[PDB]
Protein backbone atom coordinates (compact mmCIF):
# COMPACT_ATOMS: atom_id res chain seq x y z
CA UNK A 1 0.00 0.00 0.00
CA UNK A 2 1.43 3.37 -1.07
CA UNK A 3 1.34 5.58 2.02
CA UNK A 4 0.29 9.23 1.72
CA UNK A 5 2.06 10.92 4.66
CA UNK A 6 0.20 14.14 5.34
CA UNK A 7 1.70 16.88 7.49
CA UNK A 8 0.96 18.72 9.67
CA UNK A 9 -1.88 16.95 11.55
CA UNK A 10 -3.22 20.32 12.79
CA UNK A 11 -2.52 23.92 11.72
CA UNK A 12 -3.62 27.31 13.03
CA UNK A 13 -3.30 30.56 11.02
CA UNK A 14 -4.76 34.11 10.81
CA UNK A 15 -7.11 35.37 8.06
CA UNK A 16 -5.08 36.36 4.98
CA UNK A 17 -2.18 33.99 5.77
CA UNK A 18 -0.65 31.59 3.20
CA UNK A 19 -1.13 28.03 4.46
CA UNK A 20 0.68 25.01 3.00
CA UNK A 21 -0.32 21.35 3.55
CA UNK A 22 2.05 18.63 2.27
CA UNK A 23 1.64 14.92 1.38
CA UNK A 24 4.74 12.84 0.82
CA UNK A 25 3.79 9.77 -1.23
CA UNK A 26 5.96 6.83 -0.14
CA UNK A 27 6.23 5.83 -3.87
CA UNK A 28 6.10 7.63 -7.25
CA UNK A 29 2.42 8.32 -8.17
CA UNK A 30 3.29 10.91 -10.95
CA UNK A 31 0.32 13.45 -10.98
CA UNK A 32 -2.42 11.01 -9.77
CA UNK A 33 -3.25 12.93 -6.54
CA UNK A 34 -6.47 14.70 -5.50
CA UNK A 35 -7.17 17.09 -2.58
CA UNK A 36 -10.46 17.18 -0.68
CA UNK A 37 -11.95 19.59 1.84
CA UNK A 38 -14.21 18.20 4.57
CA UNK A 39 -16.46 20.44 6.65
CA UNK A 40 -17.80 18.91 9.90
CA UNK A 41 -20.72 16.54 9.37
CA UNK A 42 -20.46 16.93 5.59
CA UNK A 43 -19.09 14.86 2.71
CA UNK A 44 -15.61 15.65 1.34
CA UNK A 45 -15.50 18.09 -1.61
CA UNK A 46 -12.90 17.86 -4.41
CA UNK A 47 -10.53 20.90 -4.51
CA UNK A 48 -7.61 19.85 -6.77
CA UNK A 49 -7.51 17.00 -9.32
CA UNK A 50 -4.36 15.61 -11.04
CA UNK A 51 -2.07 17.20 -8.36
CA UNK A 52 -2.36 20.79 -9.74
CA UNK A 53 -5.68 21.34 -11.58
CA UNK A 54 -8.28 23.51 -9.85
CA UNK A 55 -11.71 21.88 -9.83
CA UNK A 56 -14.54 24.02 -11.28
CA UNK A 57 -16.13 26.36 -8.73
CA UNK A 58 -13.27 26.12 -6.20
CA UNK A 59 -11.89 29.57 -5.19
CA UNK A 60 -8.65 30.63 -6.95
CA UNK A 61 -6.92 30.96 -3.52
CA UNK A 62 -6.55 27.13 -3.53
CA UNK A 63 -3.63 25.72 -5.50
CA UNK A 64 -1.98 22.34 -5.88
CA UNK A 65 1.60 21.47 -6.80
CA UNK A 66 3.68 18.39 -7.33
CA UNK A 67 7.42 18.12 -6.65
CA UNK A 68 8.33 14.51 -7.23
CA UNK A 69 6.63 12.52 -4.48
CA UNK A 70 5.66 15.56 -2.42
CA UNK A 71 2.32 17.27 -3.14
CA UNK A 72 1.04 20.50 -1.66
CA UNK A 73 -2.24 22.27 -1.18
CA UNK A 74 -1.83 26.01 -0.70
CA UNK A 75 -4.47 28.42 0.51
CA UNK A 76 -2.85 31.75 -0.49
CA UNK A 77 -5.24 33.88 1.62
CA UNK A 78 -6.86 31.92 4.48
CA UNK A 79 -10.55 32.81 4.91
CA UNK A 80 -12.85 32.03 7.94
CA UNK A 81 -14.83 29.58 5.74
CA UNK A 82 -11.63 27.54 5.16
CA UNK A 83 -11.98 25.87 8.62
CA UNK A 84 -12.12 22.18 7.55
CA UNK A 85 -10.06 18.96 7.52
CA UNK A 86 -8.08 18.63 4.30
CA UNK A 87 -7.19 15.23 2.81
CA UNK A 88 -4.85 14.21 0.00
CA UNK A 89 -5.51 11.02 -2.00
CA UNK A 90 -3.42 9.05 -4.46
CA UNK A 91 -5.23 7.05 -7.18
CA UNK A 92 -2.20 5.80 -9.11
CA UNK A 93 -2.57 2.22 -7.75
CA UNK A 94 -5.26 0.17 -5.97
CA UNK A 95 -5.96 0.73 -3.13
CA UNK A 96 -6.44 4.50 -3.55
CA UNK A 97 -4.97 5.81 -0.27
CA UNK A 98 -5.89 8.89 1.77
CA UNK A 99 -3.58 10.94 3.93
CA UNK A 100 -4.29 11.13 7.67
CA UNK A 101 -5.83 14.62 7.19
CA UNK A 102 -4.95 18.18 8.23
CA UNK A 103 -7.23 20.11 10.57
CA UNK A 104 -7.04 23.82 9.63
CA UNK A 105 -8.14 26.30 12.34
CA UNK A 106 -8.47 30.06 11.88
CA UNK A 107 -6.70 32.38 14.44
CA UNK A 108 -8.71 35.39 15.50
CA UNK A 109 -8.80 38.01 18.29
CA UNK A 110 -9.61 36.80 21.81
CA UNK A 111 -13.35 36.75 22.47
CA UNK A 112 -14.79 36.11 25.92
CA UNK A 113 -17.72 33.69 26.16
CA UNK A 114 -21.23 34.86 26.99
CA UNK A 115 -22.22 32.44 29.79
CA UNK A 116 -25.78 31.11 30.35
CA UNK A 117 -27.17 28.62 32.91
CA UNK A 118 -30.25 26.44 32.44
CA UNK A 119 -32.06 24.69 35.29
CA UNK A 120 -33.68 21.27 34.66
CA UNK A 121 -37.14 21.47 33.11
CA UNK A 122 -40.19 20.43 35.17
CA UNK A 123 -40.84 17.73 32.54
CA UNK A 124 -37.43 16.16 33.16
CA UNK A 125 -37.75 16.45 36.95
CA UNK A 126 -41.17 14.71 36.78
CA UNK A 127 -39.35 11.88 34.95
CA UNK A 128 -37.00 11.48 37.98
CA UNK A 129 -33.71 12.97 36.64
CA UNK A 130 -32.03 16.43 36.60
CA UNK A 131 -29.74 17.85 33.96
CA UNK A 132 -28.28 21.31 34.48
CA UNK A 133 -26.77 22.93 31.40
CA UNK A 134 -24.12 25.64 31.23
CA UNK A 135 -23.53 27.35 27.87
CA UNK A 136 -20.31 29.25 26.89
CA UNK A 137 -21.20 31.05 23.66
CA UNK A 138 -18.92 32.38 20.88
CA UNK A 139 -15.46 32.43 22.44
CA UNK A 140 -11.84 32.26 21.21
CA UNK A 141 -9.39 30.57 22.00
CA UNK A 142 -11.01 27.08 22.32
CA UNK A 143 -9.38 26.51 25.72
CA UNK A 144 -11.90 27.09 28.51
CA UNK A 145 -12.43 25.71 32.03
CA UNK A 146 -15.92 24.95 33.35
CA UNK A 147 -16.43 23.95 36.96
CA UNK A 148 -19.70 22.96 38.55
CA UNK A 149 -20.36 23.91 42.15
CA UNK A 150 -23.44 22.63 44.00
CA UNK A 151 -23.81 24.58 47.28
CA UNK A 152 -20.11 25.49 46.88
CA UNK A 153 -19.02 21.82 46.51
CA UNK A 154 -16.83 21.33 43.41
CA UNK A 155 -18.42 18.58 41.29
CA UNK A 156 -16.41 15.76 39.79
CA UNK A 157 -17.31 12.83 37.48
CA UNK A 158 -20.98 13.86 37.01
CA UNK A 159 -20.69 16.30 34.09
CA UNK A 160 -19.88 16.10 30.36
CA UNK A 161 -18.76 18.73 27.90
CA UNK A 162 -19.35 19.26 24.21
CA UNK A 163 -17.55 21.81 21.98
CA UNK A 164 -18.92 22.95 18.60
CA UNK A 165 -16.59 23.03 15.58
CA UNK A 166 -15.14 26.47 14.78
CA UNK A 167 -17.73 28.84 13.23
CA UNK A 168 -17.30 29.35 9.46
CA UNK A 169 -18.11 33.06 9.70
CA UNK A 170 -16.79 34.43 13.07
CA UNK A 171 -14.14 31.75 13.93
CA UNK A 172 -15.49 31.22 17.50
CA UNK A 173 -16.34 28.04 19.48
CA UNK A 174 -19.25 27.24 21.76
CA UNK A 175 -19.26 24.83 24.70
CA UNK A 176 -21.99 23.11 26.65
CA UNK A 177 -21.44 21.43 30.04
CA UNK A 178 -24.16 19.14 31.39
CA UNK A 179 -24.31 18.25 35.07
CA UNK A 180 -26.45 15.17 35.74
CA UNK A 181 -28.02 14.22 39.11
CA UNK A 182 -31.13 12.23 40.15
CA UNK A 183 -34.25 14.31 41.07
CA UNK A 184 -33.68 13.18 44.72
CA UNK A 185 -30.02 14.31 44.84
CA UNK A 186 -30.98 17.54 42.99
CA UNK A 187 -33.65 18.49 45.58
CA UNK A 188 -31.09 18.11 48.43
CA UNK A 189 -29.24 21.30 47.28
CA UNK A 190 -30.11 24.94 46.51
CA UNK A 191 -27.42 26.86 44.54
CA UNK A 192 -26.30 25.37 41.23
CA UNK A 193 -23.39 27.26 39.74
CA UNK A 194 -21.04 27.07 36.79
CA UNK A 195 -17.76 28.88 36.99
CA UNK A 196 -16.04 29.71 33.72
CA UNK A 197 -12.35 30.52 33.25
CA UNK A 198 -11.28 31.85 29.84
CA UNK A 199 -8.43 34.03 28.42
CA UNK A 200 -10.97 36.76 27.56
CA UNK A 201 -12.18 37.02 31.17
CA UNK A 202 -10.34 39.18 33.82
CA UNK A 203 -11.52 36.79 36.55
CA UNK A 204 -13.73 33.63 36.47
CA UNK A 205 -17.41 34.30 35.69
CA UNK A 206 -20.06 32.49 37.71
CA UNK A 207 -23.61 31.84 36.50
CA UNK A 208 -25.98 30.36 39.00
CA UNK A 209 -29.53 29.84 40.14
CA UNK A 210 -31.34 28.92 43.36
CA UNK A 211 -33.54 25.82 43.03
CA UNK A 212 -37.17 26.98 43.21
CA UNK B 1 -25.37 14.83 -10.80
CA UNK B 2 -26.33 13.23 -7.47
CA UNK B 3 -25.37 10.21 -5.30
CA UNK B 4 -27.86 9.20 -2.60
CA UNK B 5 -27.05 6.57 0.04
CA UNK B 6 -29.57 4.63 2.08
CA UNK B 7 -29.67 1.48 4.24
CA UNK B 8 -27.44 2.55 7.11
CA UNK B 9 -28.43 1.88 10.69
CA UNK B 10 -27.99 -0.26 13.75
CA UNK B 11 -26.83 -3.83 13.24
CA UNK B 12 -25.55 -6.34 15.85
CA UNK B 13 -21.94 -7.68 15.73
CA UNK B 14 -21.79 -10.61 13.30
CA UNK B 15 -24.82 -9.20 11.45
CA UNK B 16 -25.38 -8.14 7.86
CA UNK B 17 -26.51 -4.91 6.12
CA UNK B 18 -26.83 -3.75 2.49
CA UNK B 19 -26.21 -0.10 1.64
CA UNK B 20 -27.62 1.44 -1.58
CA UNK B 21 -26.14 4.28 -3.64
CA UNK B 22 -28.77 5.60 -6.06
CA UNK B 23 -27.16 7.70 -8.80
CA UNK B 24 -28.93 10.31 -10.93
CA UNK B 25 -27.96 12.85 -13.63
CA UNK B 26 -25.39 10.40 -15.06
CA UNK B 27 -25.06 6.70 -15.98
CA UNK B 28 -23.08 4.48 -13.53
CA UNK B 29 -22.11 2.30 -16.54
CA UNK B 30 -19.85 5.19 -17.68
CA UNK B 31 -17.96 5.62 -14.34
CA UNK B 32 -16.34 3.71 -11.41
CA UNK B 33 -18.24 3.73 -8.08
CA UNK B 34 -16.34 3.76 -4.77
CA UNK B 35 -17.27 3.28 -1.14
CA UNK B 36 -15.26 5.42 1.33
CA UNK B 37 -15.96 5.23 5.09
CA UNK B 38 -15.13 7.37 8.12
CA UNK B 39 -15.18 6.12 11.73
CA UNK B 40 -16.42 8.68 14.33
CA UNK B 41 -13.70 11.32 14.83
CA UNK B 42 -11.35 9.54 12.39
CA UNK B 43 -10.09 10.01 8.80
CA UNK B 44 -11.29 8.77 5.42
CA UNK B 45 -10.70 5.15 4.41
CA UNK B 46 -11.42 3.78 0.95
CA UNK B 47 -13.39 0.51 1.22
CA UNK B 48 -14.31 -0.71 -2.24
CA UNK B 49 -14.73 0.09 -5.94
CA UNK B 50 -16.61 -1.30 -8.91
CA UNK B 51 -16.75 -0.79 -12.66
CA UNK B 52 -20.56 -1.45 -13.09
CA UNK B 53 -20.33 -2.26 -16.87
CA UNK B 54 -18.16 -5.37 -16.28
CA UNK B 55 -18.45 -5.89 -12.50
CA UNK B 56 -14.68 -5.76 -11.80
CA UNK B 57 -14.29 -5.00 -8.07
CA UNK B 58 -11.48 -4.15 -5.63
CA UNK B 59 -11.56 -4.02 -1.79
CA UNK B 60 -9.51 -2.72 1.12
CA UNK B 61 -7.74 -5.45 3.18
CA UNK B 62 -9.80 -4.36 6.25
CA UNK B 63 -13.11 -5.42 4.59
CA UNK B 64 -11.91 -8.20 2.21
CA UNK B 65 -13.89 -11.41 2.60
CA UNK B 66 -16.77 -9.74 4.45
CA UNK B 67 -17.91 -6.92 2.14
CA UNK B 68 -19.19 -7.28 -1.46
CA UNK B 69 -19.93 -4.46 -3.91
CA UNK B 70 -22.40 -4.88 -6.80
CA UNK B 71 -24.60 -2.88 -9.18
CA UNK B 72 -28.02 -2.89 -10.86
CA UNK B 73 -27.40 -0.90 -14.03
CA UNK B 74 -31.16 -0.70 -14.89
CA UNK B 75 -31.80 0.89 -11.45
CA UNK B 76 -28.59 3.07 -11.75
CA UNK B 77 -27.75 1.89 -8.21
CA UNK B 78 -24.68 0.35 -6.60
CA UNK B 79 -24.72 -1.76 -3.41
CA UNK B 80 -22.47 -2.53 -0.44
CA UNK B 81 -23.32 -5.95 1.09
CA UNK B 82 -21.72 -6.20 4.50
CA UNK B 83 -21.47 -9.52 6.26
CA UNK B 84 -19.97 -10.35 9.68
CA UNK B 85 -19.96 -6.73 10.78
CA UNK B 86 -17.57 -5.83 13.64
CA UNK B 87 -17.54 -2.86 16.06
CA UNK B 88 -14.62 -1.38 13.98
CA UNK B 89 -16.93 -1.24 10.94
CA UNK B 90 -19.04 1.51 12.67
CA UNK B 91 -18.58 4.55 10.39
CA UNK B 92 -20.36 6.99 8.01
CA UNK B 93 -20.32 5.28 4.59
CA UNK B 94 -20.07 7.44 1.49
CA UNK B 95 -20.31 6.41 -2.16
CA UNK B 96 -18.50 8.32 -4.89
CA UNK B 97 -17.84 8.32 -8.65
CA UNK B 98 -14.60 8.61 -10.69
CA UNK B 99 -15.91 10.86 -13.47
CA UNK B 100 -15.62 13.81 -15.87
CA UNK B 101 -13.70 14.99 -19.01
CA UNK B 102 -10.44 13.88 -17.36
CA UNK B 103 -10.81 14.45 -13.62
CA UNK B 104 -10.32 10.77 -12.54
CA UNK B 105 -10.81 12.05 -8.92
CA UNK B 106 -13.99 11.72 -6.74
CA UNK B 107 -15.84 14.86 -7.90
CA UNK B 108 -19.25 13.89 -6.56
CA UNK B 109 -20.00 12.26 -3.24
CA UNK B 110 -23.17 11.17 -1.50
CA UNK B 111 -24.29 12.70 1.85
CA UNK B 112 -23.23 9.50 3.73
CA UNK B 113 -25.11 6.87 5.76
CA UNK B 114 -24.13 5.97 9.36
CA UNK B 115 -23.73 2.26 10.15
CA UNK B 116 -23.58 1.37 13.87
CA UNK B 117 -22.31 -2.09 14.75
CA UNK B 118 -23.42 -2.59 18.37
CA UNK B 119 -25.22 -5.13 20.58
CA UNK B 120 -27.27 -2.20 22.09
CA UNK B 121 -30.85 -1.43 20.98
CA UNK B 122 -32.83 1.52 19.64
CA UNK B 123 -33.91 4.25 22.02
CA UNK B 124 -35.67 7.35 20.81
CA UNK B 125 -34.60 10.70 22.34
CA UNK B 126 -36.37 12.43 25.24
CA UNK B 127 -36.68 16.14 24.39
CA UNK B 128 -36.72 18.80 27.13
CA UNK B 129 -36.73 22.60 26.91
CA UNK B 130 -33.79 24.77 28.06
CA UNK B 131 -36.05 27.67 29.02
CA UNK B 132 -34.92 31.28 28.71
CA UNK B 133 -34.95 32.97 32.11
CA UNK B 134 -33.39 35.99 33.99
CA UNK B 135 -30.34 33.53 34.42
CA UNK B 136 -30.37 33.02 30.55
CA UNK B 137 -30.10 36.79 29.68
CA UNK B 138 -26.98 38.96 28.96
CA UNK B 139 -27.75 42.60 28.00
CA UNK B 140 -30.59 42.37 25.49
CA UNK B 141 -29.69 38.80 24.44
CA UNK B 142 -31.31 35.64 25.78
CA UNK B 143 -30.36 31.99 25.21
CA UNK B 144 -32.82 29.11 24.91
CA UNK B 145 -32.63 25.56 23.60
CA UNK B 146 -33.56 21.91 23.74
CA UNK B 147 -31.86 18.99 25.48
CA UNK B 148 -32.12 15.85 23.32
CA UNK B 149 -31.34 13.03 25.68
CA UNK B 150 -30.98 9.22 26.00
CA UNK B 151 -31.08 8.14 22.38
CA UNK B 152 -29.37 5.36 20.47
CA UNK B 153 -27.97 5.02 17.89
CA UNK B 154 -26.72 8.24 16.28
CA UNK B 155 -27.73 10.51 14.58
CA UNK B 156 -30.29 13.12 15.55
CA UNK B 157 -30.91 16.31 13.56
CA UNK B 158 -32.23 19.55 15.06
CA UNK B 159 -33.72 22.60 13.38
CA UNK B 160 -35.48 25.68 14.77
CA UNK B 161 -38.83 27.01 13.57
CA UNK B 162 -38.87 24.44 10.71
CA UNK B 163 -35.66 25.97 9.33
CA UNK B 164 -36.73 29.62 9.54
CA UNK B 165 -34.30 30.20 12.49
CA UNK B 166 -30.66 29.46 11.71
CA UNK B 167 -28.58 32.43 12.93
CA UNK B 168 -27.20 32.08 16.44
CA UNK B 169 -28.05 28.35 16.51
CA UNK B 170 -25.53 25.89 17.99
CA UNK B 171 -26.35 22.17 17.89
CA UNK B 172 -23.63 20.49 19.88
CA UNK B 173 -21.91 17.27 18.89
CA UNK B 174 -23.57 14.38 20.75
CA UNK B 175 -21.72 12.80 23.67
CA UNK B 176 -21.98 9.23 24.88
CA UNK B 177 -23.17 9.15 28.50
CA UNK B 178 -22.06 6.42 30.99
CA UNK B 179 -25.39 4.65 30.23
CA UNK B 180 -24.28 4.02 26.63
CA UNK B 181 -26.89 6.52 25.33
CA UNK B 182 -26.20 9.77 23.46
CA UNK B 183 -27.15 13.25 24.53
CA UNK B 184 -26.92 16.76 22.99
CA UNK B 185 -28.29 20.27 23.35
CA UNK B 186 -29.19 22.71 20.61
CA UNK B 187 -29.19 26.35 21.69
CA UNK B 188 -29.92 29.68 20.06
CA UNK B 189 -29.25 33.26 21.18
CA UNK B 190 -32.16 35.61 20.43
CA UNK B 191 -33.16 39.20 21.31
CA UNK B 192 -34.40 39.36 24.88
CA UNK B 193 -37.36 41.48 23.67
CA UNK B 194 -38.58 38.57 21.50
CA UNK B 195 -39.17 36.19 24.47
CA UNK B 196 -42.93 36.64 25.10
CA UNK B 197 -43.63 37.55 21.44
CA UNK B 198 -41.75 35.14 19.11
CA UNK B 199 -42.46 31.41 19.19
CA UNK B 200 -39.45 29.07 19.35
CA UNK B 201 -39.79 25.41 18.52
CA UNK B 202 -36.99 22.87 18.13
CA UNK B 203 -37.59 20.13 15.54
CA UNK B 204 -35.80 16.96 16.50
CA UNK B 205 -35.46 14.04 14.18
CA UNK B 206 -34.25 10.61 15.06
CA UNK B 207 -34.69 8.47 11.88
CA UNK B 208 -33.22 5.30 13.60
CA UNK B 209 -36.40 5.11 15.73
CA UNK B 210 -38.77 6.96 13.27
CA UNK B 211 -39.14 9.78 15.78
CA UNK B 212 -39.96 13.43 15.01
CA UNK B 213 -40.51 15.83 17.96
CA UNK B 214 -41.42 19.51 17.87
CA UNK B 215 -40.93 21.05 21.30
CA UNK B 216 -42.10 24.60 22.08
CA UNK B 217 -39.55 26.45 24.30
CA UNK B 218 -41.29 29.02 26.48
CA UNK B 219 -39.74 31.34 29.07
CA UNK B 220 -39.98 30.47 32.80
Amino acid sequence: DIQMTQSPSSLSASVGDRVTITCRASQDVNTAVAWYQQKPGKAPKLLIYSASFLYSGVPSRFSGSRSGTDFTLTISSLQPEDFATYYCQQHYTTPPTFGQGTKVEIKRTVAAPSVFIFPPSDEQLKSGTASVVCLLNNFYPREAKVQWKVDNALQSGNSQESVTEQDSKDSTYSLSSTLTLSKADYEKHKVYACEVTHQGLSSPVTKSFNRG
Amino acid sequence: VQLVESGGGLVQPGGSLRLSCAASGFNIKDTYIHWVRQAPGKGLEWVARIYPTNGYTRYADSVKGRFTISADTSKNTAYLQMNSLRAEDTAVYYCSRWGGDGFYAMDYWGQGTLVTVSSACTKCPSVFPLAPSSKSTSGGTAALGCLVKDYFPEPVTVSWNSGALTSGVHTFPAVLQSSGLYSLSSVVTVPSSSLGTQTYICNVNHKPSNTKVDKKVEPK
